[PDB]
């Protein structure tokens, strides 16, 4: 499960939103108004998806494998950029692996949903065609399927 | 277990209501939901229709694709953009056979002819797809292609946001019940929910509602019950919300007995698809026997299914189960032999496939890489243990549980249209209510691309439905207030009875969400073919399950919650319990064992194509509190042969 | 899971050490412990010897008899005070056959010739024993008598207190390690512990030490993992403390592979002894089949064990397992048919036996009565489900795991004396160190009366040892200091690394007791023949268990504790982990399946009387960190034939 | 598991010791110095042995069956005296059962450990006889057992 590092955490300085608390798909990350530091409110409901870790001020959040099956010592640390992500995998025995994978081939926020699509028409609304079809499918025409004789 | 730092209690009457009027309401902003939001936005213009997307968490990372994915499991490739081209007929055949003969081919062929378009858009949108030096999409197996998908959801979330507009996306809002048309008992009119960030009750009035809440997990006790109770293979975020609200509304369910048991790396549940199909990894028992070989003969009794290619997933699971019963564990994924074999002595080649191996995990199930790190397991040196997880109920993956939905007019046979008052693609038996992704049954193997696609399909059908039928549903204000009271009742019960005990979690007048959940999991595990009985059950066990679920259901009326987070947990529990009951009733109804490997009816151990080659559909009547079952014979819609 | 209200942290150097000098130290104030205190006080007078009893809780209710007991399971009756007289030879035969041929008959015959005297004293002290109108003790089965034992422990506690004196009883002091003679690597010199109510380190210097800590529970994951993880059939209070400290000192263990799997009422684990033997209750599978009859054929292969009467306990279990494996659950205890048959239409008779039935539960396992109440189960109307629980390790009950101990001079054969440096009754292979109750192996079926009795035997032998050998062990102050530092290390580690995380229970540098226990339970459950595999295992699984236990053992060096309660929990875990390793190593060493029903070695499925009719004894050498095993052939000591 | 009723509890302020905290075999019952009221500190380690309930101010402590398998509504309430114990079993459906069992036939604290026993002697110390034997066994002579030929 995830856990916040006190030393690096700053309860999200003056930004507009708490990254960790905003991203968690299971509503686990929250703030303790007193310490002004975040924490996982229900670790046994953590999927270890690393969303919080990736979206926070680097090093503020890490993951410690579920105790049920995880000996101490292991760690996977992500460094998510804009076109790729870097990973460091540290074994209990000291071994250290480093990887880097692409994550996106276009600029963030650059999506034009219906780029090049013709306008919808009441007539087209009655066919099986979805937006952009049959062109986007790449075929010479809308894919046909043989019905059972 | 949950121990809130501080209380966050509100009484229903103290909570403000926010009414939201829209035309199309999408419940669930995961892959199917974003697919619906995207497509709906396109056609909605034809009538200036308002599209609204509600999500309990945040769309950027919500759902099963939170960590990203390492491949797109469904890409037909009708032109040759990948290393392998396929036909739609072969795909339909593949799915029907994997389902051991039972699949709504009109639904499968329908998403299959549209799916590639979706994938091409994903790439256009920035998703990096693995490519060969020749520029072809790299194939994993026959139907999948590898991707660098760490940001798979964020990208799809962006498309949806750009399509419908952030002002039409409500996040951190949990939907717990649907609203029906005061004017019509079998028509949807919206839904109700509440914020998990502040005291605010939501009432969504709509002409069409689309269920895209994902499937259901944590119904069964997992192989790890401490912190690792959170390491469910499938999305722990999906708790059968769609199943609950739809069945309560009277929408018919289908194949709800068809759960999915995933065979994955043990404990972490890392993916095996790439290892099996791409790296050609072998799975052997503790004695070094490749059981898909040694257990081949046992599949002979399942003709013709036992001879298909690939072999049906449940049957591959069955072979694993036989090894487990014989005591031949641990079962190993020999990654060390796979990597050596593939690299062929070339150290630089080894380094490359070694990076691909780790990406397969780091791109979608980091826990598995972390598990290897904690246990000092280097895949190039030693094998990894594998095992089947507890059951999950969903309709987008290898399981086909979900609502009985209508198909396209050009593919759906008369045999499958009888239960639908209105014939609109992906609409349930309830008018105006659609179901997609995990929520739509009888057409599995959709996965990421297919679920997004099914969402598009229902979205267009919803716009068509609105413009053609021109509905004007009216919500019952009396029902709304009742639901609002029920919504926060758990918090009011806590305040009303916490004084009976000096410990908040040990009270005689109420149960907290985690307590009811532990109980549900134990019941399902011990009586509904969970891991406890190695997925075996029978009439008597299932009947006892119903008696125990009845006790639990009654105790839900005494649920308590100490804060908004736990209030959501309380309703997620309610959703799971009803989902669990439906699963049990379905398993009890089908007197056969069609998917050994997923579950076994020891009292009806054989597959029965003479009397059970049919979809099992059911309806729950809330007013009468009665469950009705119906058998719909399977008919081959698409041309194909074994 | 544990969430302390507030911290209670101390550093070793800030904790005062209280030194206690005594002659005989008894660790654990349960039934065997009180028996030793009682008898030691009598003989001690001969040399003005000091006797000290140390208990981690309160003797009044501590241990397995906390709720009371419904019967005394061992009463031979050599004069006819009960409804059935028996001979000692018949009893020895009974025990050896129940153990599938392996039992230290010199030890069994020894406690058996003494046990009735203990029972008579119990009645004289106030224990109400059920009697017939003629005044005879009411027999449950052949060896047990029914008692109104709600206050069984308080009565025995009073007797021990009156004998040894309150000033010689230390309660709420947890012993975590033994001390050995500075100048003799195989002689005990005392023990160390700490208070769980205040900051105080204890150093007990003694000439003789008697291990009476009870057996070990919670080593395996239970059938309930939430709150009900606390509902272990055997005493949740006993965590293998004696096993740990004795084995660390070099005392040899025996039959540690012999766990006990109790078949009991499901979930609550209420007793079945009275129901089976007294009420003549029938156990049937989900289809009304009485498996003891339908599975009789399966016992014919075991000779002559399978034709014995009563059928050996593990074999009765084996019949149950076959039904479970075949998926014929639920297994029912037909209390409704048993009461109706015994009442014979007599309503007043029915009411009487109905009250007896409830007392059977209320006097020893209230949870089962509470379960019936919560689930609205009336035993006169409906049957109850039954199931085998997870494995427990103990030597006083139906299991014989424990230390290899010396027997009496007149019964112990030369074959069994070879490993003991000093021949004193119940002394371990470590001079001055005795083991009783659950701690003494190879002589099971002692239960309450027998455990108290074995304590008396060791007590007298301890006085004889001291007066004859005049021991005078010297403790090592250097070791005491190192142990004191280790005692509170968990608290210090917590203070030292708690700042790495904003959450106390989620830290990368330490594990809390409940976290390490969850891990232990999962390892044992999945690899050491736990419920997860229907009690099956093999060499490969067991070897993997050792690898995982190694990781955990290493992590024990990083245990953390937030208060005294949790510090005790930390050492209780430490104790269980080593107990578990010993169990795994023993099961790994014995290449046969002698107790199907308790555990199955799928790689050696048969019972082997040709090479394995021997006791398996092991020794752990802390200095070399090496385990050594040896086989001690069984020899029949007492005259009896099949 | 066990739980304390705030209304009935008084922190044993009128006694020399706290009953529940004193009796619990698993060290679960403790006092919250603040409220001066007891509570079960680790309910999932509770054996439901009822020791605390029995030795406490009759209505202060009760047990609520483990949530894993217990529907709400059931209860077992004991009333422990000096010679007997009274039990009331209340079903979820409202049924109420009442039982009474003996617990002791002699006055509490009246045990004379070695009543009637002769003094121990060095000679006796070398035999197999325990205190009071062989007569407490019920036989004039120490029980004999046939050893195999
Ligand atoms: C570990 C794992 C590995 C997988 N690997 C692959 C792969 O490599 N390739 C591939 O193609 N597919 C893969 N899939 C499958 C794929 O992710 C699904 O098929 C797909 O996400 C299903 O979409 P969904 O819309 O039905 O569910 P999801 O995507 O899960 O979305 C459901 C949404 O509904 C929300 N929600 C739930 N209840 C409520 C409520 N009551 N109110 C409001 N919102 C709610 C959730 O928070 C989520 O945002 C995998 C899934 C998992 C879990
Ligand atoms: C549910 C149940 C039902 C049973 N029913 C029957 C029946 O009907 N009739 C019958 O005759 N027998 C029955 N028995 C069996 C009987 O109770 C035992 O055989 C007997 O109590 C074993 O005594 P013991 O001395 O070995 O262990 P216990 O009596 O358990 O004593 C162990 C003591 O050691 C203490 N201790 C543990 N670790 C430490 C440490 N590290 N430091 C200090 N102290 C420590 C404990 O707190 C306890 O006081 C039953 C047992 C259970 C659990
Ligand atoms: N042994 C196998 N033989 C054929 N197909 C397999 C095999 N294993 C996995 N698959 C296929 O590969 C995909 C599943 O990948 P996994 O890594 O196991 O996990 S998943 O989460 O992406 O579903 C599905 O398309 C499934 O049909
Ligand atoms: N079916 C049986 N046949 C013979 N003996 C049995 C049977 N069932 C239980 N016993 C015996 O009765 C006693 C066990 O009682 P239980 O109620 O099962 O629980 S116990 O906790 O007291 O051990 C032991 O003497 C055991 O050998
Ligand atoms: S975790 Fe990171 S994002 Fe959250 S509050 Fe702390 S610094 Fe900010
Ligand atoms: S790892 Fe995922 S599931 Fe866990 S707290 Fe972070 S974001 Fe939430
Ligand atoms: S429960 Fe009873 S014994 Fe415990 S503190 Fe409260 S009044 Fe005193
Ligand atoms: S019921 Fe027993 S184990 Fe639970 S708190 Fe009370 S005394 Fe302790």
């Amino acid at each position: 499960p995830s856990f916040v590092n006190p030393e690096k955490c700053d309860g999200c300085k003056a930004l507009e939103r708490t990254a960790c608390e905003y991203i968690c798909p299971n509503d686990l990350m929250t703030l303790d108004k007193e310490k002004m530091k975040a924490y996982n409110r229900e670790p046994d409901m953590c999927w270890e998806c690393y969303s919080c870790v990736k979206m926070c001020p680097q090093g503020a959040i890490d993951v410690r494998g579920y105790v049920d099956y995880s000996p101490l010592g292991g760690a996977c640390v992500p460094m998510r950029g804009t076109s790729d992500i870097m990973w460091t995998v540290k074994y209990r025995n000291g071994k250290v692996l480093r990887f880097k994978f692409a994550i996106r081939t276009t600029p963030w926020g650059s999506i034009q949903p219906f780029e090049g699509f013709p306008e919808p028409t009441e007539e087209a609304l009655k066919s099986e065609l979805l937006a952009g079809e049959p062109e986007i499918i790449g075929t010479s025409e809308f894919p046909q399927v043989k019905k059972k004789a | 277990v949950y121990y809130p730092k501080k209380y966050e209690l509100y009484k229903a009457d103290e909570v403000p209501t926010e009414v939201v009027e829209t035309d199309i309401l999408i419940i669930g902003g995961g892959f199917s939901g974003c697919g619906a939001a995207y497509e709906a936005a396109y056609w909605a213009k034809l009538g200036g229709l308002k599209v609204t997307l509600v999500e309990k968490a945040a769309v950027e990372r919500s759902g099963a694709v939170a960590q990203g994915l390492s491949a797109i499991n469904t890409y037909i490739d009708l032109t040759g953009r990948s290393e392998r081209q396929n036909t739609l007929e072969d795909y339909v055949r593949y799915v029907t056979l994997d389902m051991m003969g039972l699949a709504r081919e009109d639904l499968v062929a329908d998403y299959a002819r549209h799916v590639d378009g979706t994938v091409h858009l994903f790439e256009k949108w920035g998703l990096p797809i693995w490519k060969t030096p020749d520029g072809k999409y790299v194939r994993e197996g026959q139907w999948q292609i590898m991707i660098h998908g760490e940001s798979y959801k964020p990208i799809i979330a962006e498309a949806a946001k750009m399509a419908v507009g952030e002002e039409n996306i409500y996040e951190r809002v949990f939907i717990f019940e649907l609203l029906k048309d005061k004017n019509d008992p079998n028509a949807v009119a919206g839904a109700v929910g509440f914020s998990v960030r502040e005291p605010k009750f939501y009432v969504f009035k709509a002409k069409a509602v689309i269920l895209a809440t994902g499937g259901a997990t944590l119904l069964f006790r997992p192989r790890s019950t401490g912190e690792a109770a959170g390491r469910t293979w499938y999305a722990i975020f999906d708790t059968g919300s769609g199943y609950y609200m739809g069945l309560k509304a009277g929408a018919m369910l289908t194949q709800f007995e068809h759960r999915f048991i995933p065979f994955r790396f043990k404990d972490g549940y890392g993916p095996v698809g790439a290892w099996f199909l791409f790296f050609k990894c072998k799975a052997k028992n503790a004695y070094g026997e490749e059981y898909i070989k040694t257990r081949a003969a046992e599949l002979e009794k399942y003709k013709p299914y036992g001879a298909a290619q690939p072999i049906p997933t449940p049957l591959r699971n069955h072979q694993v189960m036989l090894e487990i019963m014989d005591g031949n564990q641990p079962i190993y994924m020999h990654t060390e032999e796979a990597l050596a074999e593939l690299a062929g002595g070339d150290k630089k080649k080894l380094k490359h496939i070694y990076e691909e191996a780790f990406e397969d995990f780091l791109d979608m199930t980091v826990s598995q890489a972390l598990l290897w790190a904690c246990q000092n397991i280097d895949p190039q040196e030693q094998p990894s243990e594998a095992a089947p997880a507890e059951p999950y109920i969903m309709g987008s993956h290898s399981g086909e549980a979900g609502f009985w939905v209508c198909g396209p007019e050009d593919l759906m046979p008369e045999e499958y249209a009888k239960l639908f008052p209105l014939k609109y693609n992906r609409m349930t038996t309830v008018k105006g209510l659609f179901a997609i992704g995990d929520c739509a049954g009888a057409n599995p193997h959709k996965f990421s691309s297919g679920s997004f696609t099914e969402g598009r399909i229902a979205a267009k059908a919803a716009v068509r439905f609105i413009l053609e039928q021109k509905p004007n549903p009216e919500i019952d204000d009396a029902v709304v207030e009742e639901l609002k009271k029920k919504a926060y009742a758990p918090m009011e019960r806590f305040m009303q009875y916490k004084d009976l005990s000096t410990a908040d979690d040990v009270n005689p007048e109420y149960i907290l969400p985690w307590q009811g959940l532990v109980r549900l999991q134990k019941i399902m595990d011990e009586y509904a073919a969970g891991i406890a009985t190695i997925y075996k059950t029978n009439e008597k066990m299932l009947q006892r399950a119903l008696e125990l679920l009845a006790f639990l259901k009654e105790d839900l009326e005494k649920l308590a919650a100490r804060d908004l987070h736990e209030l959501m947990r309380a309703w997620e529990l309610v959703h799971r319990v009803w989902t669990a009951e439906a699963h049990v009733r379905h398993m009890l109804f089908r007197k056969e064992t069609r998917w050994p490997g997923y579950y076994y009816r020891t009292d009806y151990p054989e597959l029965n194509d003479e009397e059970w080659k049919c979809f099992v559909c059911s309806k729950y009547d809330a007013e009468k509190d009665e469950w009705t079952f119906e058998k719909v014979p399977y008919v081959q819609v698409i041309e194909w042969s074994f």
